[PDB]
């Protein structure tokens, strides 16, 4: 049951910067792919990143030169900082664990900036 | 209504020989002067037939009574006559033989013959009652007291008599054959004068088919109608009743035999060979002219000593499953499987076994069990088969051509469905090339439609991998969500770990049986065995082709086959 | 814009000799000095075209008028025309020839070919008005009165001309094959000089192909269209036509034959042998080098004089049909059996025939049929059909896996369905063990799940057979009422009372024909035989794989079946 | 913990030769006296195998450093050692040996075997400090510095010691071969004792199997695990080690080759023969008993001369798009599509396949293509796709549910929208109903909007059909316009007209190829030849069919093919 | 080159009159359907009359009883007069040539009504 620790979002006016995070306390067999994805209300699951462990980036259009993500070894934590934000960027994100048996998901964050 | 008799006191039977009778038409076309081997229900040659009076008088007062005993039907019937009074009428045929089961009627009046198929409720001594008229004597009326009801009648049949009038040694002989053989009666018939001959007469006369019958009931037991001409109420001393029944019948059982007919010029049966008789029998039928291996008696299973049971309830019963890629694989093994509650469930959909039958799965012993589970839509549970193409078939799961095993899928739209779409499981609609089977990618790279790289950033002609799967509750049966596991299953020349609710029967010794032996199933003898098995062997085949020894999975001692056959 | 001409008046045909013309080349392979055998549609060898005059003067005063008649296009078309002053321009291909179908249009001009595939609404005699210029006199100006509209055009094709110019005995032979196969019109052609022959040339030259049209419309008939340099507002004369049209054209029509080609060294087709012509043609195929049938002309058809018809009404319109455990299966026989009633209306789901094609049980004859009718849930549909599993098809209707016969069925919603829900219908899940084929269990005792005994009382592991089926008319499709009929055919060696809605015909002794006796169908003649068939005998096989003699339903006379071949 | 060493200095690669060693029990049966075949990973005979010092004095002062690099795991191990003091205690296998991969530790103490397989963190260099006790010195007190960190472990193994107690030239031979294959860890094993032999000695033993672990982690990268008896802290100038590592461990690497086994009357495998190694070799395998074609280098494909395109550029390089009413709806047929241009082109906001691939439309072929060009906002080139709804989907395009083809959108700010408003785009608001399939309705009737006619006449509700657009270059992304074209790609039973570009490659004359000329696909060697086809015949054909001879498509030289010698 | 020829327009004072006339060359199939349309600086384009090709007028309720259209079957053009002038008649118009596709436009005539 590897349960997956998200924090970090908010309100925050246009221009400002967020610090999610999100921590998977399961099994993680062998090697894992940490991802995130964007959904707002009324549209589909958009994957923001997907970059693994080991490497592959994997880095979406949507919001290029603005979001990074910062992999934590020692705990295997995975941060989204996000920077110069817009009200279409705006959305609930999903942390995403690959693993080696199957794929499991966040509980959520609700992301808005606006003015 | 029926008239209670006396008890039949259970006399002891009494049987006699059929040299070589009761050979009818096999077929309705016409052969002349050519021998036909026919493989069908005859009455074996030279057998002893169980004989029967009409009235048999063995008390010491001098009682007379029917001898009407309930028969059995044994895949036919032979019955002969020989009588001169019309004291015999006809049958009744059935299982029970009474209200809850079917049952058939065959009554020979001095007009007309009645065919009733109805629910009887016959009585314990069925019978017709013959009187004659006061003045004509001619004919001879009839009542019937064979059932006291009739119901839920599916079947009516009337023709000439089957049995003709009879009105001193002036015996007849009177031969049928009666069939049941795929919800069809037939009656075949042949009737001869007769002469002085008690028994069953030394020759050969062809029985002719009278008719077929489409009855489409099941038959156990049979009893024979008497006609009775003396009085239940007043039964006089002697001479009221015919004549201490000099009349009498016999009745033999028919058998799956092969015999050799000679139709004749004509086209009649003149001649008949039956095959297991003796051995010049036998070389007639081979050579087509007029001129062994030891059984096994019981059977014996021998599985391992396996008391753990399985979790196959957690995988089939489990909260969450994995997507279309990254399907979950788990293994199953050291533990009894039964199939039942799941081939039984009538929960699932789709339910597919290749390589083995779903209803054996029970008896089978594998080395391991894989279960594979996820998530698909309901045109895409056809990809989940051997030889297959398509996104799933081609992209995310591949059963390899020699797949063995069950695949069940069904309905989850209360599970995995929710209003506003359950975008938690996904796809690939794009791969540098097909999979291997059972290979399972995880990769999630941008793809490269165009000729320039996407280094990691999904642009024009950079696609991620993954496309989300919509389900709704709304949506089109096409669309809805179906939870599938493929049971992959291992046959291998290894020691079996998962195994079927079988139980383990006694092990029999230096004896002709048939054996099963971790699944390995088979007929023969088996010996102690001196052979330098090291502690690992399983199993053994000097020769490859025959498993001459095994291991006993209870016992670890070497036991050899020898085909009991010599 | 089109003129309207005079009546053709329907002239009288005229022949004439094919000698050995029309060979094309059938492939695009390049063979040297080899003799190739190739089957292909080949206008036969020394066959009768029929020939007619480009302008036609026949009538008293001297009218001259074109011969341009619509002929057929069977299986491609051989056109020869021999001319000298290019009065023959093109054809028109289709099937009505007028803006309901397509059609195909090929016209030559001075310069091009122009071929065409519109909706073109032809006139009754399309031509081309041909006129020479003042000055120069070297090209021909032409004036298209050949169709009033094109729409819907799909194809546009120019090339170099199909026919040359022909600008005084200097006659000319273009001969041209045309196939339409496989959507693909393809045009043969070959140009020869010729001199003072006036009929087809006798000699041999191949048909190099010309071009492969990628058309795809269907061709039925064709026309020819005509240079018109006359004017028809004023016809002269005379000599205002060409000559009273001494040019000419052929038509032949090919037809499948095989031919033997000799390609010599550089690969030209040099000969051709017709192997259907003569003996001698046949024997030079045969050894693949240059250097017993007898037919019946009619068919005889016997069908027992029976006048009833099968009670489908009381069976398919039954107003109440029980439960899936006690059978009611309706017995059909000595009554017709029309079927065209219930595979043509359309209104059944399923109609799944085994064993027989469903449109053939109309010729077909049957000793008997039973006619199953029971009320069952949609999903469960699937389940009557042979070799299949389910608690239908083994715990209520079995089926064997050898089954000749059909299963229909059509939806009750409004028919069995109730607001309530209807529990009349009855079904099983828990069984002893599966039944066997056609067997029909209506016991109500109370299963034992446990181990313990029930004894008839339901309890812990004790429930009645009997569970409840909700039909309402609100439930979906899996699980709405069906109304089923299964109609299990009987093919045996006896004498059929089901016979379908044939046409009985008359009597043709001694003679070779296509017979039917009560459903045998074959070929023969028949002659009287002194055979006795005994009653219940209906054929007869002395050899036991060929029916030597037959009795006739009609006349009890008995006929014996020789083999027509000699 | 674990104790850092000194730099392995990357000591040069040493060989040794395998004679006829690494030959294990492939399958678990008895065989006698019997010689079977059998393909498997085998080490092959006489193979160069690496062999490295447990001990190696190689520095100019005395060094004495172990030489443990880690291996590769390619297939299977062949791992043999030959020892006199266990100074060799076990191995380590995994693919980055580090957390972030599983990982299998095998190791043999003094008692018995510890098998782990959990994700250690394993230092550069892992072992065992062996030290003896002051008193008994019978048994050695292993310190484990293998690792850092245990944790998550998946598998525990224990039982009797691989390795057994070496406690002075009787030095012995253990060898071992490691396999992993489905998800089993395969471990067979045999001991020895050798004398007088420095390197693998000459002779046969077989390999009893030993353990069969289920194990899911990859390899492909081990280890061997050593002890030390000297101090890492002191190391001393000599002898304080064992005897500067006279004792060695062997490596080869198993591969996929045929061997025949000769078991013997007892059953042990005697002798072996490699058929891959030598010549007789190969004889005696294809006697089973112990007593060619040139393959093609590339792949050659030629097609004639692409010469007609599609007027794609008509279409999207168009300068002028029609209304929404009245769509350009153009015709493409007989002619070559690249649609690659348009793809790879990426100009095009929205390009969407239904029914139909993006990236294999250069693979069909069609029978027709039609395209419609327009300009609409951007919302509703949005909304253009089969099934949904809207104004536009519902009132000016009809777009059946089932829709094969392309829809195709670019943004047309620069070319569409003036300064003052382009209203030369006319859209309807109101129709009285909803289409129907393809229907191009440009009726401009008065829509009545309340119960009174409009007569054509506007008014109190009545209005005009068509509102214009005010497309302006400073218009939001939703309100500016849009080029867009949907082609709609026909794929029934009739030839294609609009077919992909076929790509052919360069000719290779006088070598063996693979050869494929317009559909004509083969194996063989080309040359020029001198024979004389005609303008048509594209292949030649021999005397039996077998193609001898071809046209290149693209030059009509004529390529005479010679079969591939064998 | 579809071409709709303009003609017939000026200055004119209130209550005058004039024939513009419509010219149409090109493709042109049978079924045509030729219309004017009113476009006022700081206005839209709206519908002034339609003809089609079964002679119909259909005229809007700005102009009632005022334009007229008439067609020439013989070289399918058509004539505006344009009577009972108002100074809310003043601007230019042109036509619109309905075909089956890619409908065609024309060069303009500029209409003046004042006093
Ligand atoms: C081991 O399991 C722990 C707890 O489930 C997890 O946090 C860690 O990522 C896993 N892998 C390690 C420690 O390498
Ligand atoms: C899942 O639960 C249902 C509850 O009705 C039970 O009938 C079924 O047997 C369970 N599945 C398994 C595999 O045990
Ligand atoms: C069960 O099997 C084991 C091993 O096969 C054996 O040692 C034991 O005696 C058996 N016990 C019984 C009760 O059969
Ligand atoms: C049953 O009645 C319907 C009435 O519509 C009719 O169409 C159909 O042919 C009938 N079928 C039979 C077998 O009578
Ligand atoms: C009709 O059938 C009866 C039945 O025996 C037969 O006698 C009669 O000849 C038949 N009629 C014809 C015309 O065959
Ligand atoms: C035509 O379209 C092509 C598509 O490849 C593209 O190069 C360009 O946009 C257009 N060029 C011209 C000259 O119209
Ligand atoms: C086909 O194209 C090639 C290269 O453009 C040219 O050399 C060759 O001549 C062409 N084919 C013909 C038949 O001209």
């Amino acid at each position: 049951q590897v349960q997956l620790q998200e924090s970090g979002g908010g309100l925050v006016q246009a221009g400002g910067s967020l610090r999610l995070s999100c921590a998977a306390s399961g099994s993680i067999f062998s090697p894992n792919t940490m991802g995130w994805f964007r959904q707002a209300l009324g549209k589909q699951r958009e994957m923001v990143a997907v970059i693994s462990s080991i490497a592959s980036t994997q880095y979406a259009n949507f919001v290029k030169g603005r979001f990074t993500i910062t992999r934590d070894n020692t705990k295997n934590t995975v941060h989204l900082q996000m920077n110069s934000l817009i009200p279409e960027d705006t959305a609930v994100y999903y942390c995403y664990a690959v693993d080696k048996s199957q794929d499991y998901w966040g509980q959520g964050t609700q992301v808005t900036v606006s003015s | 209504q029926c008239v209670n008799l006396t008890t039949r006191t259970q006399l002891p039977p009494a049987y006699t020989n059929s040299f070589t009778r009761g050979v009818y038409y096999p077929d309705k076309v016409f052969r002349s002067s050519v021998l036909h081997s026919t493989q069908d229900l005859f009455l074996p040659f030279f057998s002893n037939v169980t004989w029967f009076h009409a009235i048999h008088v063995s008390g010491t007062n001098g009682t007379k009574r029917f001898d009407n005993p309930v028969l059995p039907f044994n895949d036919g019937v032979y019955f002969a006559s020989t009588e001169k009074s019309n004291i015999i009428r006809g049958w009744i045929f059935g299982t029970t033989l009474d209200s809850k089961t079917q049952s058939l009627l065959i009554v020979n009046n001095a007009t007309n013959v009645v065919i009733k198929v109805c629910e009887f409720q016959f009585c314990n001594d069925p019978f017709l009652g013959v009187y004659y008229h006061k003045n004509n004597k001619s004919w001879m009326e009839s009542e019937f007291r064979v059932y006291s009801s009739a119901n839920n009648c599916t079947f009516e049949y009337v023709s000439q008599p089957f049995l003709m009038d009879l009105e001193g040694n002036f015996k007849n002989l009177r031969e049928f054959v009666f069939k049941n053989i795929d919800g069809y009666f037939k009656i075949y018939s042949k009737h001869t004068p007769i002469n002085l001959v008690r028994d069953l007469p030394q020759g050969f006369s062809a029985l002719e088919p009278l008719v077929d019958l489409p009855i489409g009931i099941n038959i156990t037991r049979f009893q024979t109608l008497l006609a009775l001409h003396r009085s239940y109420l007043t039964p006089g001393d002697s001479s009221s009743g015919w004549t201490a029944g000099a009349a009498a019948y016999y009745v033999g059982y028919l058998q799956p035999r092969t015999f050799l007919l000679k139709y004749n010029e004509n086209g009649t049966i003149t001649d008949a060979v039956d095959c297991a008789l003796d051995p010049l029998s036998e070389t007639k039928c081979t050579l087509k002219s007029f001129t062994f291996r030891v059984q096994p008696t019981e059977s014996i299973v021998r599985f391992p000593n396996i008391t753990n049971l399985c979790p196959f309830g957690e995988v089939f019963n489990a909260t969450r499953f994995a997507s279309v890629y990254a399907w979950n694989r788990k293994r199953i093994s050291n533990c009894v499987a039964d199939y039942s509650v799941l081939y039984n469930s009538a929960s699932f959909s789709t339910f597919k076994c290749y390589g083995v039958s779903p209803t054996k799965l029970n008896d089978l012993c594998f080395t391991n069990v894989y279960a594979d589970s996820f998530v698909i839509r309901g045109d895409e549970v056809r990809q989940i088969a051997p030889g297959q193409t398509g996104k799933i078939a081609d992209y995310n799961y591949k059963l390899p051509d020699d797949f063995t095993g069950c695949v069940i899928a069904w309905n989850s739209n209360n599970l995995d469905s929710k209003v506003g779409g359950n975008y938690n499981y996904l796809y690939r609609l794009f791969r540098k090339s097909n999979l291997k089977p059972f290979e399972r990618d995880i990769s999630t790279e941008i793809y490269q439609a165009g000729s320039t790289p996407c280094n990691g950033v999904e642009g024009f002609n950079c696609y991620f991998p993954l496309q989300s799967y919509g389900f709704q509750p709304t949506n089109g049966v096409g669309y809805q969500p179906y939870r599938v596991v493929v049971l992959s299953f291992e046959l291998l020349h290894a020691p079996a770990t998962v195994c079927g609710p079988k139980k383990s029967t006694n092990l029999v010794k230096n004896k002709c049986v048939n054996f099963n032996f971790n699944g390995l199933t088979g007929t023969g003898v088996l010996t102690e065995s001196n052979k330098k098995f090291l502690p690992f062997q399983q199993f053994g085949r000097d020769i490859a082709d025959t498993t001459d020894a095994v291991r006993d999975p209870q016992t670890l001692e070497i036991l050899d086959i020898t085909p009991c056959s010599f």
